[PDB]
């Protein structure tokens, strides 16, 4: 089976790893809502996934956060369950660790809470054991 | 409930027409007559508190001019009884406590119907005639320790001083809950203690007094009893039980549980 | 584009994904949609806060399935009292602020707190029970448990492994209603507070109720000597009233004591050392009639012999076995030749527990070694015979799983010899257990190491501890250390400190739990010469403030005497100087004066008095411990800016 | 069987007391055996005899002789009455009462005889703990911690004068009600 991006680049794929895909398995297919090197990369991991592996997960991770958005939103349009599972574990991973003021700086966040909701939502958290 | 009664965790327990109050030393709170407290709830009506140096209390309430003297703790006792309508009171006090006890009787005679003393000491500081407690050296030690505990504690460092390297061996266990409060509070109650003699006060003491002593004992000695006896006002009993430390009714309870309830029981005296 | 533009389903599954409450705290003050989604999909909660200001809690957390109401302070006091007749409205305040709740973890003082507050969620799954005060007095027998029979239940998994009663209490709720037992699929009585273990007629007559249970774990007694003592027939009828058990967990109440003189036979006045009534025969037919078994742990204190047969007969008959816990099971590992025989043909374990062997060699543990081969998991514990030759022989046979092994009382396996032994697997291990032994006669990264549990003896030092092996270890980051002994008989220790100074070695360490608690002395008077418990607290604190530490578990001494683990002033001014601190836990009890001190810390945020032993403090009479103190502390701590 | 092979010995050092001795055997027999009271439905271990009458040290090496027979050990000495000698003050126990004593042999010892001498003069929290211990089957400390009874013999030594109910005074009747057994020595 060969696909296409939405650029127009055609790439051909095994049968298991289009099986990987739920969308792709239910569906020339034509894929007019992803690029290209986010295919390479998602039929890369439907291959992995079809052929101890935690080591290839994170590496398959070192990618800058735009790309990994795209991943994000390929991998929720394509449906599929452990892609979108790690893609999510590794965006979330960023969230740990980090102030409310250091998150909205390395994600791009406006802040709209005003001083008296920022106390009530501290006092709200109060209640829970860290 | 009342300021009062939530100052001092002033509990009631028992039932009966008879209070007992039983006064923990300084170092220790009401918790030290957990032993005592079941064999007098069925017959008597048992008031527990804590004086305000307790490290059981609240630090913020502690007046250091106040109880800078014995009298602040005699006024706190005298407005505890006042507050829970306690008259004729049966009072228990350990050393240091009952001598508190002993002042509010003098002030308010009608609120005490006997005193039992474990182990008191009218003056703590020996003179060249009084022999009646310890060395004023023995105890500069111990001041010493404490000044230099609440030193390290305002510089933000740990307190690392303790009685245990006190080397008289006595003064390790008399001065062994001393250091079981805030820094600055054990200061200002030792200071207390050290300025405290109730000597000339002794002859005004109309209530009865059973004296309770433990068997050469070396921390306080016996014959402090006799002088008591001599010089105290009103009618007075010393009894000796083969017991030691600073806490017989809490570390030997087998022996000084039985000698307690028989003086709070027979009043003769 | 960034997460506001991203689909707020993904944006839910992603955090869905944070599991540390300290950053879900942080994410919910990112903004307003990502506070709506942190409060849309928080699961778990431990509610923080004091009995006077229930009524302040936030409704906020309506999507929470696991509620812990076990910790509100002041800890261990009474959720409801029926003294107070306005106690009802607490159950209505907790059924409206957490509406959908599953799983519920309780601290059942008094019975009318279960009889209020559990019943509020019909749709309950699993109910945790905590107590560790005295049992109330009924005119009946598990009149209290019988509280949680509701007309509406459906409740799976009852949890009484921290909740002190009678062991007639449990078959007593258990018989007055058929249909709850019927629906139980996990039921744990693995309580070590229990004066004894269950009957053989109580194990009877729980697992008659009880005939759809998954998981079993019960604290019973096998000591011959006794009457009604559980044995071949207890063990028969579990087997038989319940064939569909994954987990099964028997164990001795002494077995499950934290002080090792109450389990140890060396260290027991010749307690022990005597057959049970177990005989192979018998857990021949046991696990022939578990054919579903998965987890297995048999810890007596009573000794089995020649059980190898049956422990071969667990692997044909087991075929979906991975754990194995025995204790005082002799003859495990008998190897002749070269046949592999007991324990070693159980090839399916995962993880293996084993306690107090006497016919173990180097030969059974290089049999285990070599049969266990999925081994990822070993424990061993009080074999006298055993020595560096046969672990470091085992654990390379094992090099490519085993990541946790623990060993402890072994007379010929030191601290030195036991890291030694462990050299194959050094840069592979993740957790590890040695016992600080410096007294045994007879490249060097652990790179994988992150947690460290040491045992070692009142009055021995800590500073060996980097001269003996455990020298670099760039990812250690949690040690735990327990110390145990009577101290009453020693004399004042020559060196200043115990030496946690040594633990700066490690610059990863940030949790440290120090368990002093197993340690007998003197509290407030010793008899004559001697030294009491706060000379201790501060040979053993000396130092924690240089550690980089951010929590901190402390079991203060006990004086078993007068039944106090009081805090001392060494030990608060010591634990005072921690200023990276931010979750500080003392297993014991503090009057308000020590504890005023921990507010000079300015990033500490979790402080408790947790007295989570047998007997807790029974009220405000009988310790330093009084709730106005408490709730003064945790407002002057939530005043702080 | 059992009866006899303890009731001979103890005819041998205590010949006075022939009857007392007998009685006792044959409940001391029937209670091992499980003839005996039952705590309820379900059977318990513990056995609690009164051995009243005025000879003393007679019923001290009694309780000692059943003590070495049955289960082949000495007898401990717990006192509660005005009969203190210098052995069972132990100042070495530190913080333990008389019934923190009691709790504690009985935690150490669960297989054993104890012989309290003096129930008559014994504090009425003892007495009523001692009460509580024989209905719960559990003795509770003075810290709360409660404690199995095993199998432990017990033995009170009173001097009300088979034992008959008109020589008891009213407030240790129910005592004598609750009790496996009470026997009077003679004099």
């Amino acid at each position: 089976i060969v696909l296409k991006s939405s650029d127009g680049e055609s790439f051909e794929v095994e049968e298991a790893v289009a099986l990987e895909s739920q969308t792709i398995a239910h569906m020339g297919v034509p894929l007019p809502n992803v690029t290209s090197k986010i295919l390479a990369k998602v039929i890369e991991y439907c291959k992995r996934h079809v052929e101890d592996l935690k080591a290839w997960d994170a590496d398959f991770m070192k990618i800058d956060q735009a790309t990994l958005f795209e991943l994000i939103l390929a991998a929720n349009y394509l449906n599929i369950k452990n892609l979108l599972d790690l893609t999510c574990q590794t965006v979330a991973d960023m969230i740990k660790g980090k102030t409310p003021e250091e998150i909205r700086t390395t994600f791009n966040i406006k802040n709209d809470f005003t001083p008296e909701e920022e106390e009530e939502v501290r006092r709200e958290n109060q209640w829970a054991f860290e | 409930m009342s300021s009062i009664g939530l100052a001092h965790n002033v509990t009631i327990l028992g039932s009966g027409e008879t209070t007992v109050v039983l006064g923990h030393g300084y170092g220790t709170d009401q918790s030290v007559w957990k032993l005592l407290v079941p064999y007098l709830v069925d017959d008597y009506k048992v008031l527990l508190y804590d004086h305000m140096g307790a490290g059981t209390t609240n630090p913020d309430y502690f007046d250091f001019d106040r109880y800078s003297s014995l009298e602040g703790y005699s006024y706190d006792l005298i407005a505890i009884l006042e507050e829970f309508q306690v008259s004729k009171c049966i009072y228990v006090g350990h050393s240091m406590s009952s001598m508190a006890a002993a002042v509010a009787s003098i002030f308010r005679p009608d609120l005490f119907h006997k005193l039992v003393m474990i182990s008191p000491t009218p003056r703590l500081i020996n003179t060249e005639e009084y022999y009646g407690g310890f060395e004023q050296k023995v105890m500069d030690e111990t001041l010493r320790s404490l000044d230099e505990n609440f030193k390290s504690l305002s510089l933000g460092t740990a307190p690392l001083l303790l009685a245990c390297d006190l080397e008289s061996a006595a003064m390790q266990e008399y001065c062994r809950t001393l250091f079981n409060m805030r820094p600055d509070i054990a200061c200002c109650i030792t200071r207390m203690i050290c300025g405290l003699d109730l000597r000339p006060y002794l002859g005004h003491v109309t209530v009865p007094c059973h004296i309770i002593q433990s068997s050469n004992d070396i921390m306080v000695p016996v014959a402090v009893g006799e002088y008591l006896r001599k010089n105290l006002g009103g009618p007075s009993v010393v009894e000796v039980m083969p017991t030691e430390g600073h806490l017989p009714h809490l570390s030997m309870p087998e022996v000084t549980i039985p000698v307690v309830l028989r003086h709070i029981r027979q009043d003769i005296t | 584009t960034a997460l506001n533009d991203l689909p707020d389903v993904i944006l839910s599954n992603i955090m869905a994904g944070v599991s540390d409450v300290r950053s879900r705290n942080s994410a919910s003050l990112v903004c307003h949609k990502w506070y709506l989604l942190e409060r849309a999909t928080r699961s778990a909660l431990t509610l923080r806060g004091n009995i006077r200001d229930l009524f302040m809690l936030p409704t906020c957390f309506q999507s929470t399935s696991h509620l812990d109401l076990s910790l509100i302070s002041p800890w261990g006091h009474p959720l409801t009292s029926a003294a107070d007749p306005d106690s009802a409205l607490i159950g209505h305040l907790l059924r409206h602020a957490f509406p959908s709740v599953t799983s519920l973890a309780i601290y059942a003082r008094d019975p009318s707190t279960i009889h209020i507050v559990v019943p509020q969620w019909p749709d309950l799954e699993r109910l945790k029970l905590v107590r560790w005060h005295q049992r109330p007095q009924t005119d009946a027998a598990g009149d209290e448990l019988k509280l949680l029979i509701s007309e509406c239940g459906t409740l799976k998994s009852l949890d009484l492994s921290s909740f002190y009663c009678w062991t007639d209490d449990v078959p007593a709720a258990l018989g007055s209603c058929p249909t709850f037992a019927a629906n139980l699929k996990s039921l744990n009585l693995l309580n070590s507070s229990f004066s004894e273990g269950f009957k053989s007629d109580e194990i009877k007559a729980i697992t008659k109720a009880c005939p759809n249970l998954r998981e079993f774990r019960a604290s019973c007694m096998f000591d011959p000597r006794y009457i009604g003592h559980a044995g071949d027939e207890a063990l028969v009828s579990i087997s038989v009233n319940c064939p569909k058990l994954e987990i099964l967990h028997l164990a001795d109440t002494n077995a499950l004591s934290s002080a090792r003189s109450d389990f140890d036979p060396d260290e027991r006045e010749g307690l022990g050392q005597e057959e049970a009534k177990i005989n192979a025969a018998t857990l021949i037919e046991v696990f022939s009639g578990l054919p579903l078994l998965e987890e297995l742990a048999l810890d007596l204190c009573n000794n089995v012999r020649d059980s190898g047969p049956a422990l071969e007969v667990l692997n044909s008959k087991c075929p979906k076995l991975k754990s194995v816990k025995l204790g005082q099971f002799h003859g495990i590992s008998l190897p002749v030749e070269s046949k592999l025989d007991g324990i070693a043909l159980c090839q399916g374990l995962e993880s293996l527990s084993i306690r107090n062997v006497d016919d173990l060699t180097d030969m059974g543990l290089i049999a285990i070694g070599r049969g266990c081969y999925r081994l990822a998991k070993f424990e061993v514990y009080g074999c006298k015979k055993i020595t560096v030759r046969g672990m470091r022989t085992m654990a390379s046979l094992l090099r490519k799983t085993l990541v946790d092994v623990k060993i402890a009382a072994c007379k010929k396996l030191g601290a030195v010899q036991s890291l030694k032994a462990l050299e194959p697997i050094q840069d592979r291990v993740e957790r590890l257990h040695i016992d600080c032994d410096w007294d045994c006669p007879d490249d060097k990264t652990w790179a994988r190491l992150r947690y460290v549990s040491l045992w070692i003896f009142v009055g021995q030092l800590l500073t060996p501890l980097v001269a003996a092996g455990l020298n670099d270890c760039p990812e250690l980051e949690e040690i735990s250390i327990k110390v145990e002994g009577d101290c009453r008989v020693l004399s004042r220790p020559t060196v200043r400190e115990f030496g946690l100074t040594t633990l700066l070695n490690y610059p990863k360490l940030s949790r440290m739990h120090l368990d002093c608690g197993d340690i007998n002395g003197y509290a407030h008077t010793a008899p004559s010469g001697q030294m009491d418990l706060s000379l201790w607290e501060r040979f053993y604190l000396i130092g924690v403030g240089h550690l980089g530490l951010t929590e901190l578990n402390y079991w203060p001494p006990q004086d078993r005497d007068v039944n106090q683990r009081s805090l001392s002033l060494p030990a608060a001014g010591l634990l005072q100087e921690c200023n990276r601190l931010r979750k500080l836990f003392i297993h014991g009890t503090a009057h308000e004066h020590f504890m005023m001190f921990f507010l000079r810390i300015e990033g500490l945020r979790d402080v408790q008095l947790r007295a989570d032993y047998y007997p807790a403090p029974e009220n405000d009479m009988s310790t330093e411990m009084r709730a106005d103190s408490c709730s003064r502390f945790e407002v002057a701590l939530n005043r702080r800016q | 069987d059992l009866f006899k092979k303890l009731l001979k010995g103890m005819t041998e050092k205590v010949w006075w007391q022939n009857d007392a001795a007998a009685a006792v055997a044959a409940t001391v027999s029937q209670c091992k055996l499980g003839n005996g009271k039952r705590r309820g439905v379900l059977s318990k271990g513990d056995v609690w005899l009164l051995f009243s009458g005025p000879d003393r040290v007679g019923k001290r090496k009694m309780v000692s002789a059943l003590s070495s027979l049955v289960y082949g050990t000495n007898p401990i000495m717990i006192q509660l009455g005005s009969r203190q000698d210098a052995g069972d003050g132990n100042s070495s126990f530190r913080g333990k009462t008389a019934l923190d004593k009691i709790a504690e042999t009985v935690k150490r010892s669960p297989f054993s005889v104890i012989l309290l001498e003096d129930i008559d003069e014994a504090d009425m929290l003892v007495r009523g703990s001692i009460k509580q211990a024989m209905d719960r089957g559990r003795i509770r400390d003075s810290h709360g911690r409660e404690i199995s009874l095993g199998n432990v013999i017990f033995v009170m030594t009173a001097s009300w004068h088979k034992l008959s109910l008109q020589c008891v005074p009213f407030a240790f009747h129910d005592m004598v009600s609750r009790v496996d057994d009470a026997v009077a020595f003679r004099a």
